[PDB]
RNA sequence: CUUUAAUGUUUGAUGUUCUAACGUUGACCCGUAAUCCGGGUUGCGGACAGUGUCUGGUGGGUAGUUUGACUGGGGCGGUCUCCUCCUAAAGAGUAACGGAGGAGCACGAAGGUUGGCUAAUCCUGGUCGGACAUCAGGAGGUUAGUGCAAUGGCAUAAGCCAGCUUGACUGCGAGCGUGACGGCGCGAGCAGGUGCGAAAGCAGGUCAUAGUGAUCCGGUGGUUCUGAAUGGAAGGGCCAUC
RNA sequence: AAUUCCUUGUCGGGUAAGUUCCGACCUGCACGAAUGGCGUAAUGAUGGCCAGGCUGUCUCCACCCGAGACUCAGUGAAAUUGAACUCGCUGUGAAGAUGCAGUGUACCCGCGGCAAGACGGAAAGACCCCGUGAACCUUUACUAUAGCUUGACACUGAACAU
RNA sequence: GUUUAUUAAAAACACAGCACUGUGCAAACACGAAAGUGGACGUAUACGGUGUGACGCCUGCCCGGUGCCGGAAGGUUAAUU
RNA sequence: GUAACGGGGCUAAACCAUGCACCGAAGCUGCGGCAGCGACGCUUAUGCGUUGUUGGGUAGGGGAGCGUUCUGUAAGCCUG
RNA sequence: AGGACCGAACCGACUAAUGUUGAAAAAUUAGCGGAUGACUUGUGGCUGGGGGUGAAAGGCCAAUCAAACCGGGAGAUAGCU
RNA sequence: UUUUGUAUAAUGGGUCAGCGACUUAUAUUCUGUAGCAAGGUUAACCGAAUAGGGGAGCCGAAGGGAAACCGAGUCUUAACU
RNA sequence: CCAUAGGUUAAUGAGGCGAACCGGGGGAACUGAAACAUCUAAGUACCCCGAGGAAAAGAAAUCAACCGAGAUUCCCCCAG
């Protein structure tokens, strides 16, 4: 039967042009106010996936 | 002789685990990839020649 | 007992040493108070991290009347 | 902890707003400041509000 | 508007009396060779009882399960996150139910900047006033001080006082540090707007290192991002935030 | 004390000597009145203790009668078993050796016997621990639920009085 | 008297007796989706449940806790409107 | 059961201090053989006085093979 | 008269020995308890598995019972050997 | 076999013979290989039918951004050296 | 009292069996979630009813999107 993608990751993850998978930063919910301006500005913009979590990302989304 | 069913004690996941890099096709980082970070060798200056 | 307890390694100690180049802004060493002070073209940070304002190679001297020991930047 | 967070709500109507906290037992008289409204882009009064 | 007296209306609350629903495991008749059942007659009860849906309470009566780990076996006791020193063998790192202590905050000033200032302790005098209050002088040289543990730091003070203040700024960020990762930390400089200084300049909180909680779900504000025929909207997204 | 931890409590009786028994004492660790208290004739393959009789129970075994065991003939199993040319000692060694080291002893092979060892045989240890095992059981563990119970509506109407 | 057929026959269970409590008979209760049946072709001198366990002498104090029973003014409170 | 030189035995066959021998391993060196790999000489899909060097091995990774039954080759070939 | 006495049949199963790859997957031998009763027994019938039945031991329910047996889900699952 | 470690007095096996365990389907990624190549390839189905037809689709040649959008750029921001 | 219930005849029809497939009425748990309640397993296993050679479905109060399509069933895509 077909592969069926981890829903859940495939919410969360883009791929990119090399290949590479974008995510949103954690830790900016609901305790963001006691963090620093700095902290949250920098967690604000997208982020790569790294090179040690390739394979579980491209693993939930085999189809993309 | 890993992966090969309930019997062998590493079954069902292969001594695998849970969906971490060894349990997916093709997964794991090859040798050295250190999360992102330049690894060591690259934070820290390159030294001497062979002669 | 009553005790078993520590926090991880910070890590502290010195990162570039004496005549490595350096590039502007990078941190030489990080401490807990002033054990190093900052000289010529060297930054110093809210925590008392040392950091490079400029391009050049990293001195180590020792001046003043309270004998402390001072980093230097000398940009050629 | 004792100490409850506020927002200091810009008086320029633009709805921007910055978040911090003050003691309640002490200093009832409501928190004035001047701080940068992204929105006109200028440095503006803001007033203590209430979380909600 | 109040106070409302009466007035019809519309819903209920009881109480009383009916019969016609309904009940009869009362009597009698028939089906009928029948202690079933059905029908008829009659009596009694009666808008109850009883049953259905919904709903509150109760419910080991009956089910499906949970009931942690570390640990000089286990149980009991203790411990589980974070900070400081030692252990740690002069880079980094380094364990034990090893040795010692702390944290789950506080502060619109205890922040920023400008200007100014320098302590403990002791001695000698001096109304009440004493071992110790404020005064004067001397010695001392940080043996003090730091919002709070410990360590390091601090006189250019990071300590103390005064003036003016809100940079406890927004968008960003070269280059670094430290983590397996999630992540955490440092950062010159750039843009826009500030504050203090005459200016050079300094300010992206606090001497530093503890004062903390991912994701999902839901709430609040903002937003020409989306809007299942179209125009809206709902809802979702993004931003701020609980 | 079917209840007393200290404990063989203390005293008395019984014995030559009684941690049991019997009588008291009360200091009831931690009895107690229908989850009954105390007594109680009779009953008991009831528990404990004592005496007489009686005896090979014993001091301390002896003999005898039978049935096996032993021999012959016939029939003819079983559990077990990596392979064996299967000695002692001391030491070593997955830390208790027929098998290793050293050394001693021992002609080859049956039969009747005894069980010290072969960590003998039997049965993937019942004790202990573990698994995010199973099952039953308990409850003011959690979530439900049958049942029971409450009200509204429906089956279900009329008249009158407030 | 009964009991662990196959390691336990007992001081265990039962027992007569006693007390409490429920039950007015289309009885309570129990077995049954229900009809019905048992209770009982019985009717409180009856039946069910519970504990105690012949007989003798007796069975004291506590209703705070937890249940049960009674009360119903007030507080709180579902479906519904 | 000697049981604290392995035993015998030893007054040096012990110990101390100097030597020169010898024994001693699958180490090393010889003389053959096989295989992997590296840069060369010519030639190089082949290979050549090649040469240098390597070749203990579980989990595990890589590479190359043997044999078995069946299908094609095969109405062929082997066979009273 | 008697859940009276002694004691066969009958029924029970307290002690000891044997037996434990047995004559026997619970018996035999010598003793033992009850033996007109809550006795015992024949032949039929009824109660069915979260159920029965139980003078109550978690006993018994076809040599199996803290949830019978048979088939199915089912090649349950087994971080263990 | 399991172990830090077994002649171990740890597990397994009386012996022989036979049988007895890395497979299958689909999808996906990587390597090798073959074909075509900025293109490659069809599935069902049709079809005298392993051909041929069928390009329905799929992957690739363009990305950035949550998205609208823009596009070898794009996002972030008022704007980015 | 007519009636009705009921009763006696006479005609037809049905009863049961049988593999799977089908429609409908009921309907698990183990398991997965590394526990376990929602969820999964699964409307599966199983039970029951009914029918046929097929059954079921079926001739738009359907979709589309301002252009249009034109009952139902089945296959490949769309698409994890
Ligand atoms: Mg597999
Ligand atoms: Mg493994
Ligand atoms: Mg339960
Ligand atoms: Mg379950
Ligand atoms: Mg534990
Ligand atoms: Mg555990
Ligand atoms: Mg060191
Ligand atoms: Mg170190
Ligand atoms: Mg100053
Ligand atoms: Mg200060
Ligand atoms: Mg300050
Ligand atoms: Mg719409
Ligand atoms: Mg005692
Ligand atoms: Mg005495
Ligand atoms: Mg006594
Ligand atoms: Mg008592
Ligand atoms: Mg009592
Ligand atoms: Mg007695
Ligand atoms: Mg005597
Ligand atoms: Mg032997
Ligand atoms: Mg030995
Ligand atoms: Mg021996
Ligand atoms: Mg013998
Ligand atoms: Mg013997
Ligand atoms: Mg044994
Ligand atoms: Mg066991
Ligand atoms: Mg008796
Ligand atoms: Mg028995
Ligand atoms: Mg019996
Ligand atoms: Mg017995
Ligand atoms: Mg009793
Ligand atoms: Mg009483
Ligand atoms: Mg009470
Ligand atoms: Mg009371
Ligand atoms: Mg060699
Ligand atoms: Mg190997
Ligand atoms: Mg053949
Ligand atoms: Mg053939
Ligand atoms: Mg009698
Ligand atoms: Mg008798
Ligand atoms: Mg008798
Ligand atoms: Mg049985
Ligand atoms: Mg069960
Ligand atoms: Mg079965
Ligand atoms: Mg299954
Ligand atoms: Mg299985
Ligand atoms: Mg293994
Ligand atoms: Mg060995
Ligand atoms: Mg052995
Ligand atoms: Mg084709
Ligand atoms: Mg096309
Ligand atoms: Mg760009
Ligand atoms: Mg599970
Ligand atoms: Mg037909």
């Amino acid at each position: 039967p077909k592969i069926k993608t981890v829903r859940g990751a495939a919410k969360r993850f883009k791929k990119t042009g090399k290949g590479g998978f974008k995510h949103k930063h954690a830790n900016l919910r609901h305790i963001l106010t006691k963090k620093a301006t700095k902290r949250k500005r920098h967690l604000r913009p997208k982020a790569m996936v790294s090179k040690g979590d390739l394979g579980l990302v491209i693993a939930c989304l085999p189809y993309a | 002789r890993l992966g090969r069913g309930i019997g062998s004690g590493l079954g069902k996941t292969g001594g695998r685990g849970h969906k971490g890099q060894k349990s997916r096709s093709g997964g794991g980082v090859r040798r050295g990839f250190e999360g992102g970070q330049m690894p060591l060798y690259r934070r820290l200056p390159k030294f001497g020649f062979t002669s | 007992t009553r005790n078993g307890r520590d926090s991880e390694a910070k890590r502290l100690g010195v990162k570039r040493f004496g005549g490595e180049s350096v590039l502007a802004g990078s941190i030489i060493v990080r401490q807990r108070g002033t054990k190093f002070h900052a000289g010529a073209n060297v930054g110093c940070g809210r925590d008392h991290t040392l950091f490079a304002k400029a391009d050049g190679k990293v001195k180590f001297e020792v001046k003043g009347p309270k004998n402390r020991k001072f980093i230097s930047i000398e940009a050629e | 902890g004792i100490r409850e967070k506020i927002k200091l709500v810009s008086s320029a109507g633009t709805g921007h707003f910055y978040t911090t906290t003050k003691n309640k037992r002490t200093k009832p008289e409501k928190l004035e400041l001047k701080k940068f409204d992204p929105v006109v882009r200028q440095h503006v009064i803001y007033k203590e509000a209430k979380i909600k």
